[PDB]
């Protein structure tokens, strides 16, 4: 018989950043 | 281990032990009155508190089954196998006599399901959930867990009937410190010198697995010291030397003195030598300073008793080089409180609102592990007057400004956590800062007199070997308006001059200890580039500061009632 | 605040949803100024989060939204800073204003820092009142703070010396006497008429104004 | 490689070997004194000091089974693979005999929890808690850890219980560097003149594997110049001189710096003309602390660090910061003026601590801040972002040079050419002690640049500079430099014009009185008279303070 396997690795994320201006 | 052995917590021991123990000893109580007990414990706190030990302790205490999962144990690779033996658990543990069910590590099996983006996390979260409570709850079986974060927590588990009843197992106080010292050194063969109180005392932050800690390496260097030429023999140990091993106060001291609270390992500020003696002149803001940071620590009973708080934060301003991070680093050596150190800009990032996390990642530890000093170096940088920042950079600044306001003063357990600033330009500091109950006391740290002049160089020379003849009061009188970065700048171009005629007369005998001390044509070859460091125009910025803090203070001087 | 993206106006979210789910709830924003300032200013943001973040804040307290007995309270001392659109009658409608305390405000505030703490039988707080003219609430409380420290100061020297061979069973008027020498005002006449003239202008904009009947 | 092979750190060495060790060997001592002993090792310090290197010596030596786990080996992707991985591990370990477990690189695996993302991550941090501390957690089974970045660690790691010290294995001394030459010179054969003490006080910033490369280079020097040379009996003729050595070590740098090492550029205090009061007080001011600590240890003070050169454009301030990083023993980071600037929030300082951290950590180092101008300017400018950040990146300069910080001899030299313009707490004694002058040289100076310059050229034997150096009596060292150029180019002008007749049909194999007088016609005394005036007037200025 045959048989499944489960499997959750990862994903991707959105990151923010700030400045500075002059 | 026993009931003994965890100690610090009673009052989260009882809380425990009611529903742990009561209901399976005598029922009958519960039975009078109609309503069944508590079924769910929840112990949180930082990490070594003693969460585990308490787990242990009530399997060692009680006759009942028990059973321990571990956080990451249930779960498999195949489909459907972790709630199967999430399942196989808790109908083992159901089908004994009244048992107990300790999971460890929950934050791991039980993540909120809406933050989570796996599947097989959020079917062992519903699996766990139905097993706790559904049709056909439970059968007198209690479940205990373990967390080092309860926020990271599926709110359906933090529910009545799942885990109803939170215990709060937090940092010990003094008496139980001495507690915990008592319980770990009870087995050892101690010396005859040690005063467990005063151990108990001069450790602040310690979380009861810190203590633990300090015992064994103190025992480590008092072996190390009877081991490193009584008997060092690789073969065997004759018995007369096992005989003589008590770890003395010395060595507990010595102890004390190397770790640190694991708590704040990662802030551990590197060594520095600076002492009270070290600090010339300012002997007025000196023993100010000693009673702000000494009395609230070693009295508390006095203030309880007057049933006020004490002051707690303070400001250093004045000409630059004068003495202000000097004295902080003489509080950080010696004072008995925790010390935080950062400089000015040091807590900046680029990312949104991390800046606003560290500010309140230190603060938090600052009172975690209170008492504790935290020096704030160079507010200008960081707390700077709120709007008045026209070029935008993004507006970070003021949310800065605000999370320190509000954080240091603010919906919180009003612990001991002292704040000194230093800068040199206070009228750039805003407002709103500047107030008592953050800032108290604003302490002008102004230029040397000729006494203050004086001490600072016998201060400053108080170990290097000096002529016989020398005198230093000539020195003193002669500049009249030096700081102490110039007395150490003239300090140190006579050692120049010093070690170069050293150093020549050294070559030249080889060639073919001359002097043993500086000497006071050294002092007057020094004394010829002398400059002074601050100009008028800046003292004149300081002392126009200064005669408006006392035109805020001379309203009074002395009065009538 | 946070890093990511859109986790901010999540967190406001969830914590008015809380706030909403648990009615009536009180809900305490202190510093609305550090979160809630005027749009537009800033011409480098980090993506506009500020303006996002503000928009949430005004789309969750009116918008398609019932009115579930959620009171919302802001305490800020820079009111200049605050967007308009916040401050419109039917998000947070009443602007308290709290002034410098009066004479017998500063009576109040000593005997109410003073409710749990021994004092000499004869000492009259009138006299601290009538001397503080510019002071504020934390001010009193670091004069009191003060006289607290020197009443403990003289008792450690006083069981010191006893040790050597209560004492000082309550603060006295020396340890106010001693205490008021170092007393300052934390607010200067700048801000003092900043606030002044902010009260003004919302005066002014009440109008022709006065004992009018209908 | 045994403990022998392991050199330069005796501390950590000894830290590391009793709890290894003795708890295995005698344990009776324990029995006696009732307490158990530490189990659990966190070894840290910058990357390539011999971390992995003692963990192999412990391994080969003691008796006791030896399990290697590394970091992201364990790591999988299928559901609760890694936490079996870490289990499996762990079980098989203490099913033996008592053994110890090394886990390579342990901040790869185990970040902090609150800050990631993951969920994999997350569980086999808390099976590395739950394996470290629980229910019965350990049984003569010592766990040893291996990272470069502590901070970067779940503080719920860092606890007794799961590592109980945290050992520091950094850089080594002078004496330390001497072990590790001596331990790597063992078995490759050297030749008696180099003596390896003063190899070892010359480095400064080497660790380790440092030195292991400085050796490896050496060697392969010696084989690439004898190899070429030559097209059995070469074997018996192998042998690395002190030139060798020598070459690798002008070559090298130490690799915490190699990312900021500098274009060499040939400079020798020969090569720069008067300014010898000042020359010799900067030689005394940086060989002194250096070469001659018993002194200052003896006498009880620290030396003086900082140094200021300003005055006119061109006098040779960049050339003596050039001069020192050629002759002076310690490292050298050389920095543009505004180059560490950035436009993102909290960098430009990160990039200020970042350099200090680096320079204090390969002590003894010289920083040449140039063109203060720009970093420094004055504090409280006008208000807004015309001084938003060029007062946090003052404050982290101010921090960073002076205050929470051990001395660690590190030596900023600075370059400007407005002074006036600086924040006044940077020129503070104990920042910036000296406030050196540079002028415009005289008469004599001035022939002494020229003897400078015309150091290696072919001249004319009946030529001299005298009526040069007189001629010019405003001048600088750049104006004179402009000269010589004009008179090589005319020179070599002259050259190729015989050249190029000789092939049509060494002619001039010296420069001549007439191709100076033709290259001095046009010059250009550069530095205006207001300029000058401003100078003298803040240098009057300082005396007057003085
Ligand atoms: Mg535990
Ligand atoms: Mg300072
Ligand atoms: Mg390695
Ligand atoms: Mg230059």
């Amino acid at each position: 018989a045959a048989a499944a396997a489960a499997a959750a690795a990862a994903a991707a994320a959105v990151a923010v950043a700030v400045a500075v201006a002059a | 281990v026993g009931y003994d052995d965890i100690g610090g917590c009673r009052k989260q021991m009882a809380q425990i032990r009611e529903m742990v123990e009561l209901p399976l000893r005598h029922p009958q109580l519960f039975k009078a009155i109609g309503i069944k007990p508590p079924r769910g414990v929840l112990m949180y706190g930082p990490p070594g508190t003693g969460k585990t030990l308490m787990a242990r302790a009530v399997a060692n205490e009680t006759g009942a089954f028990f059973f321990l999962i571990n956080g990451p144990e249930v779960m498999s690779k195949m489909a459907g196998e972790s709630e199967s033996n999430l399942r196989k658990a808790f109908e083992e543990a159901e089908k004994n006599a009244p048992a107990i069910i300790f999971i460890d590590e929950i934050d791991s099996i039980a993540p909120k399901r809406d933050k989570t983006n796996g599947e097989v996390e959020r079917r062992v979260v519903s699996q766990l959930l139905t097993l706790m409570d559904g049709m056909k709850a439970r059968s007198n079986v209690v479940v205990i867990a373990a967390t080092n974060r309860p926020n990271s927590i599926d709110p359906a588990l933090r529910r009545f009937g799942r885990f109803d009843r939170e215990v709060d197992i937090g940092i010990p106080d003094a008496t139980g410190r001495l507690e915990v010292l008592r319980i770990h050194t009870k087995n050892m063969k101690l010396a005859d010198d040690v005063d467990l109180e005063a151990l108990a005392a001069e450790t602040h932050g310690y979380v009861g697995a810190d203590i633990a800690s300090l015992c064994s390496e103190a025992a480590m260097q008092q072996i190390r010291e009877k081991m490193d030429l009584i008997d060092l023999d690789e073969d065997e140990i004759d018995a007369e030397v096992l005989d003589s091993l008590g770890v003395t106060m010395d060595n507990f001291r010595f102890a004390l003195g190397n770790s640190n609270p694991s708590a704040l390992r990662e802030t551990v500020v590197e060594s520095v030598n600076v002492t009270w003696d070290d600090v010339g002149g300012l002997d007025e803001i000196k023993e100010e300073l000693k009673e702000t940071v000494e009395y609230p620590v070693l009295h508390p009973d006095q203030y309880t008793k007057f049933g006020l708080s004490p002051s707690k934060g303070v400001l250093f301003y004045g000409p630059p080089g004068t003495g202000k991070t000097l004295l902080a680093k003489a509080v950080a050596t010696e004072v008995s409180a925790n010390f935080i150190s950062v400089k000015g800009p040091e807590l900046l990032s680029m990312w949104y609102g991390e800046s606003e996390s560290n500010i309140r990642d230190i603060f938090d530890k600052a009172r975690a592990a209170a008492p504790t000093v935290v020096f704030l170096d160079e507010l200008d940088s960081i707390a700077k007057a709120r709007g008045g920042s026209l070029g935008d950079a993004g507006g970070a600044s003021d949310r800065v400004v605000n999370q320190l306001l509000t954080e240091m003063d603010g919906m919180n357990a009003k612990k001991n956590v002292f704040v000194i600033g230093a800068t040199n330009r206070p009228d750039q500091i805003d407002p709103a800062i500047l107030r008592p109950g953050r800032l108290d006391q604003l302490i002008y740290v102004p230029l040397p007199d000729e006494n203050a002049r004086l001490s600072i160089l016998n201060a400053q020379l108080r170990k290097t070997p000096l002529e016989p003849g020398l005198e230093l009061t000539a020195i003193a009188k002669a500049t009249q308006g030096f700081s102490g970065a110039d007395l150490l700048y003239i300090v140190q171009r006579a050692a120049k001059y010093a070690i170069k005629d050293s150093i020549e007369a050294h070559r030249q005998h080889e060639a073919e200890d001359p002097v043993p001390y500086i000497t006071k044509e050294h002092f007057a070859e020094a004394m010829k580039t002398a400059k002074r460091s601050v100009s008028d125009a800046e003292l004149r910025r300081y002392e126009a500061y200064s005669q408006q803090m006392k035109a805020s203070r001379g309203q009074f001087s002395n009065f009538n009632f």
